[PDB]
């Protein structure tokens, strides 16, 4: 192929055209001193910082910015670019503010570490230093904006990544200001990344303003929960506190982002946190037992029950070793209706092939596709992450995001073909415009949301979206290989229920009411007691004590995301395990030990009493809950799309609106989000 | 002198200390202040080696001129913010005496 | 014991316990 | 009372060709004759091909398909149904 | 290569030697060293950290091993190691946990 | 001149490279490495097996008399196939020299005991047994030396943990002093304190 020689410290190395000096440097292994650049967002050459000499070059050169040319030498290490380094680190010093013992920076400051390795030992200035003021920018992020480098990478950040072109450099001369001009709030889904995009500690985070210090902090790699997309995440604790959550690169998912929940929602797991087993709601007084007679009330419950009477609701942010291990509980004393509180049609294929229930083009494929159409979502709300990476690809892979829902902003130009469901069929007709735009389309994509499936007409919905998508297929020559349906999930444990063979939605409950539930962190009240007979032991198995737990006759504490290593499927199929990052609160315990042993006590006894055991029997129920971090192709489409057209609907005339209308929406869901104070804080400034 | 207390919660005492004896939580005050809500000195644990007044940036903690301190029991000896900060107060003058002698020579 | 107070305790954490209406 | 029925498969290897042609040819044809009973097919690489039968009571029963044809295939199926 | 033993049969007949050595000990230990055990008590701890080894395979691992016991029989016999040290082999107060499942669930995790 | 950089000289450097190859070819059977340092040490690696010809040539030699052994020493390195390297530290009082021998070693890799050169050895070979484990043949007494008398373990091995696997107290009930599995009110707090910035070029190692 084509590439060019070039020289770095009088070593070759081969870059392709265009590559910069910095790029070069990485290649042969050198890191050059950076403050402006970031490998995301776009070039700056504001620092000049990265200065390096070019052999037989009268000038030095940006490495940030310069396209490297054929036959350059690039001293590094010079004594001209050496000093170059310690000019720009005296300038970028001269005027910051004497803060690093009060600076949330402190131990993980690149500021301090390149003035420690490639900055001078001393200070010549001996003048006053400027002062910048300070605006509120919100309830999350908090900004001493008197030691701004002023590099830019808040404003290329918030007008590339978000696209909320809030932000902006006002002034000019030594008096710039990086910042609003008037006292707006910057309030984006992805917000928070500018606190770890800044090098200066200058907007910080306001929740964990001042707790601890990067050498303290002990660093576990954990995924998200709070959303499907399934972003890696890094949580920072020290002595069993988890002082922050952190982006982990994920090239594929998180590519070193995360959502404002994601990253702000952990205090929830302080405040209303379960601790204790407790029983006797028949009484009215629900109080504290221990873990001997809570199991054997159950065991005993069970014991007397069995068949249909018997069933689970398993919702929101539970975990696939628990489902399974539940659903084998539930199968041995002889039901099948456990469930999952989430809706998703059944009439066709249903569960039976993961094309149907998936996000088949994938993450990654959102950047090849050319045309993508939303239908029932409002995606920068729901997997916000997602959102940003159609906003990439709208940016620089040229692309075509059509919608059929209501007007929002998804912070990218969209073509609002209209709210209707019925656009759907006239698209699969051929009656509508936006044909035209499909038959140039090379790589199409038709993304269709769980939020509208969750409608009465999901059926017909997803019925209508599958004969459009293999029109599209028929009409648009499409590659095998790509695939032009995929699914957005907005809960966690949706894939992993389905892809065990969890019933979905919650029909089953209502059409035989159980005589005893297994509520298995659920509260999102879909089954209130209104329902059921008039005693039915509601037996609650979560954590923070939602409100669903409230009106259940016994109550096992379980751990949170933040203490489990559980396994947890993403809407693209991939399996991610958490890791243990602090031990359960007070008698917490694991979710798949208090069904085995909630079983021992019974008669019944399930196969597996360790981790990997139950890891057995995930594989054996599915082998993909067990092939962490990939995504094993699907397909039989073909089939699915078969029973879709004998499946018999049709779709409704109301209007298709997404439940997310707005960022209050989107700040308070999980049960997590509902019991952080932070969220409450943001919910109650974007409602004035 | 105003009656603020001058530790900020930089924990550079706990970061340098040979011995880790010293054990800091702080949290931001209502005003967004740095303060620490536990100030942990293990003196089974120290070794008096005076690393802590020499990295503490605001010269908050220092090693006063007292040497009579021993204890009958074991749990005396580890002392916590109220005591330090009782410590300070009794030995104000004669701490600020030193520092102002010493000072230059630092 | 219970407490609403999430307390850091020694090594330890006690999250909000949260009397259940 | 077969509660539920499974098979397992891989595309990129040639073993499970049996019970992909078997799918292609059946599967539809199946979930029309027997709706209620869940027919899960789950496909993941490197897996020898697998049809696992779980009864009333959370017993299950298996049987290999390594290296068979469509038509024995079938004949499995109707085995574990019958 | 060999530590000294060629293949295992010469390293067990080492191992025997050993134990020849700690059975015949033990008599004139619990005399001496006034332990509060019977002789059977003190060859039968002998003959369970013995078979506590019975597993390894490799010769030169069964040779440092009868290097190790050889140095301890040595400690013992000059009574270099005393009556708390000798009494350690023993654990007279480390109460076991039980490996029930349900008990583990009960007790933390 | 330049205050704060440490003066140097080349002279000693000349010389312990005309040393250096002077021993490698007169002992090319156990030679193979020889290095000088920036701070001028000779620094000559052996085979493991060639301890006891280059002690004794580096001991005896009219022209090389290394007749006082400073350390018997040994690093350990995890990684590499041979974890344990022991040094050897002697000094030469007739020509005001110092020289470093070095040899590799494995847990069931013995090496031979230099007691017959230097009877210096004995206990610093003692010491390196029971800290790292490295077994000597041939020796006169070899047996723990800064252990518990009832030790089972090789502390300075990077994989033992700082705080071991026990503790000791007093028990009333057994009258005695009792050995328990360790338990620490406030463990070790280790600070992460590497800097994601690399510092000295010099020794950058190829990616
Ligand atoms: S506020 Fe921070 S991120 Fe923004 S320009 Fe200043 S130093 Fe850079
Ligand atoms: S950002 Fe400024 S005040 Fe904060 S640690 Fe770095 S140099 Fe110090
Ligand atoms: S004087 Fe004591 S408390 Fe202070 S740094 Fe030294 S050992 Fe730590
Ligand atoms: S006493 Fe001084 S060094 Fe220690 S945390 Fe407070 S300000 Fe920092
Ligand atoms: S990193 Fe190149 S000028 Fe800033």
């Amino acid at each position: 192929s084509n590439l060019i020689e070039v020289f770095v410290d009088g070593q070759s190395v081969m870059v392709e055209p265009g590559t910069t000096v910095l790029q070069a440097c990485e290649k042969v292994g050198m890191q050059i001193p950076r403050f402006c650049y970031h490998e995301r967002l776009s070039v700056a050459g504001n620092c000049r910082m990265c200065l390096v000499e070019i052999e037989k070059a009268p000038k030095v050169v940006a490495a940030c910015a310069m396209p490297v040319m054929k036959g350059w030498n690039i001293l590094t290490n010079s004594e001209k670019s050496k000093k170059a380094r310690e000019g720009v680190m005296e300038f970028l010093l001269a005027n910051h503010p004497l803060d690093c013992p009060i600076c949330d920076q402190g131990g993980e400051c690149d500021l301090q570490d390149q003035s420690m390795m490639f900055g001078s030992d001393r200070s010549r200035f001996l003048e006053g230093k400027r002062a910048v003021e300070d605006k509120n920018i919100g309830p999350l992020v908090k900004t001493i904006m008197t030691r701004c480098i002023q590099c830019t990478r808040c404003i290329r950040f918030a007008s590339e990544i978000a696209g909320v072109d809030d932000l902006g450099t006002t002034g000019r001369g030594n008096d710039m200001q990086v910042g609003t001009y008037i006292e707006k709030m910057f309030m984006s889904e992805l917000s928070g990344n500018v606190i770890d995009i800044c090098p200066v500690g200058a907007l910080t985070s306001k929740p964990y303003a001042f707790t601890a210090r990067p050498w303290e902090t002990r660093k576990t790699e954990s995924i998200d929960v709070m959303d499907a997309v399934g972003s890696n995440i890094v949580v920072s604790t020290r002595t069993g506190e988890v002082m922050r959550i952190l982006p982990r690169m994920h090239e594929d998912i998180n590519e070193e982002w995360i959502s404002d929940k994601t990253r702000f929602a952990y205090d929830g797991l302080k405040r209303q946190r379960l601790t204790e087993p407790m029983v006797r709601n028949e009484k009215g007084l629900l109080t504290y037992t221990s873990w001997e007679d809570a199991l054997s009330r159950v065991a005993g419950m069970l014991q007397n029950f069995e068949g249909n009477a018997v069933a689970a609701i398993a919702g929101g942010l539970v975990d696939a070793e628990a489902l399974v291990a539940l659903k084998d509980l539930l199968n041995k004393v002889d039901s099948d209706n456990l469930c999952t509180e989430e809706i998703f049609p059944t009439e066709g294929a249903g569960t039976d092939l993961r094309s149907n229930y998936l996000l088949n083009t994938t993450i990654a494929g959102v950047e090849e596709a050319d045309v993508v159409l939303l239908v029932g979502t409002n995606p920068r709300f729901e997997a916000p992450l997602f959102n940003a990476r159609i906003r990439k690809s709208w940016l620089h892979n040229d692309l075509k995001v059509a919608l059929i829902g209501s007007p929002v902003d998804l912070t990218y130009r969209y073509d609002h073909l209209g709210d209707s469901p019925k656009i759907l069929q006239d698209i699969a007709s051929g009656r509508h415009s936006f044909c035209e735009v499909l038959k140039d389309a090379k790589k199409p994509m038709v993304v269709l949301g769980s939020s509208a499936l969750q409608r009465d007409d999901g059926a017909a919905i997803l019925v209508a979206v599958s004969n459009m998508v293999q029109k599209i297929r028929v009409t648009t020559g499409v590659a095998a290989e790509w695939k032009v349906m995929n699914i957005l999930h907005r809960i966690a444990s949706q894939v992993a229920a389905l892809d065990l063979g969890y019933k979905p939605g919650v029909e089953a409950i209502r059409k035989n009411p159980p005589k005893m539930l297994f509520l298995l962190g659920a509260d999102g009240g879909c089954i209130t007691r209104q329902d059921l007979p008039k005693d039915c032991f509601i037996v609650y198995q979560g954590h923070h004590g939602d409100v669903g737990a409230p009106m259940a006759d016994v109550i096992l504490p379980g751990a949170a995301y933040t203490e489990k290593s559980a396994t947890y499927v993403n809407t693209e199929g991939r399996a991610q395990q958490t890791k243990v990052a602090v031990t359960p609160p007070g008698l917490a315990r694991e979710d798949w030990k208090i069904i085995r042993a909630l079983s021992e006590i019974a008669g019944i006894t399930l196969p597996y009493d360790t981790l990997d055991q139950v890891r057995n029997r995930l594989e054996e129920v599915s082998p993909n809950l067990v092939r962490y971090d990939d995504i094993e192709e699907t397909n039989y489409f073909q089939q699915a799309s078969e029973l879709a057209k004998l499946v018999n609907q049709e779709v409704l005339a109301d209007p298709l609106v997404p439940p997310q209308l707005t960022i209050k929406d989107f700040y308070m869901t999980d049960s997590i989000s509902r019991a952080s104070q932070t969220m409450a804080k943001c919910v109650k400034a974007v409602t004035e | 002198p105003s009656g603020e207390e001058r530790c900020i919660a930089c924990k550079l005492c706990e970061a340098i200390c040979p011995a880790q004896a010293i054990t800091i939580e702080a949290e931001p005050r209502a005003d967004g202040s740095r303060r620490t809500t536990r100030y942990d000195i293990d003196m089974t644990k120290c070794i008096y080696c005076g690393f802590c007044q020499e990295a503490c940036p605001v010269d908050a903690i220092v090693e006063g001129p007292n040497f009579e301190f021993s204890t009958e029991t074991h749990e005396e000896l580890l002392y916590n913010k109220e005591k330090l900060l009782n410590n300070g107060d009794k030995w104000e003058a004669e701490i600020a005496a030193n520092i102002q002698a010493d000072y230059l020579y630092r | 014991e219970p407490s609403v107070a999430p307390t850091s305790t020694g090594k330890t954490f006690q999250p909000g316990s949260w009397t259940p209406e | 009372g077969l509660r539920e029925i499974r098979v397992h498969l891989c595309q990129r290897s040639p073993g499970s060709q049996g019970v992909r042609d078997f799918i292609v040819q059946r599967y539809v044809e199946l979930k029309k004759a027997h709706p209620n009973l869940p027919i899960l097919i789950r496909e993941c690489s490197e897996v020898q091909p697998k049809l696992w039968a779980r009864y009333a009571f959370g017993q299950e029963k298996t049987v290999s398909l390594n290296n068979l044809s469509a038509d024995e295939v079938t004949r499995a199926m109707q085995n574990v149904l019958s | 290569k060999p530590i000294f033993s060629r293949d295992l049969n010469e390293a067990k007949r080492r191992v025997r030697e050993l134990y020849r050595a700690w059975y015949r000990e033990v008599p004139n230990t619990v005399h001496l060293m006034q332990l509060d055990i019977t002789v059977k008590q003190g060859r039968d701890k002998v003959r369970e950290m013995f078979m506590k080894n019975a597993h390894v395979t490799d010769p030169r691992v069964v040779d440092l091993l009868v290097i190790k016991g050889k140095m301890e029989l040595q400690e013992t016999i000059k009574v270099w190691k005393q009556r708390t040290h000798v009494m350690r082999f023993f654990h007279e107060t480390e109460t076991p946990r039980p490996k029930d499942f349900l008990s583990k669930f009960y007790m933390g995790h | 001149k330049r205050p704060t950089v440490r003066p140097r000289s080349d002279v000693t450097h000349k010389q312990l490279s005309a040393f250096g190859e002077y021993v490698a070819e007169i002992l090319p059977k156990y030679v193979q490495q020889v290095q000088v340092s920036c701070l001028d040490e000779l620094e000559i690696c052996i085979h493991p097996d060639g301890v006891i010809p280059t002690l004794t040539f580096l001991r005896d030699h009219t022209n090389a008399q290394f007749k006082s052994l400073a350390d018997l020493t040994a690093v350990d390195v995890p990684t590499r196939q041979n974890r344990f390297e022991i040094v050897y530290n002697l000094l030469s009082l007739r020509f005001n020299s110092r020289i470093r021998v070095k040899t590799y070693a494995d847990e069931l890799t013995p090496i031979d005991s230099i007691v017959s050169v230097h009877i210096a050895a004995n206990w610093y070979e003692r010491e390196v047994w029971d800290m790292f484990g490295v077994f000597f043949f041939n020796h006169p007494d070899l047996r723990r030396i800064l252990t518990d008398y009832g030790f089972e373990g090789h502390p300075f091995r990077k994989d033992f943990p700082l705080t071991g696997y026990v503790e000791l107290r007093y028990d009333d009930e057994v009258k005695r002093v009792v050995a328990e599995p360790v338990e620490l009110a406030q463990e070790f707090r280790k600070f992460d304190l590497n800097s994601p910035w690399e510092a000295f070029p010099a020794y950058r190692q190829p990616p």
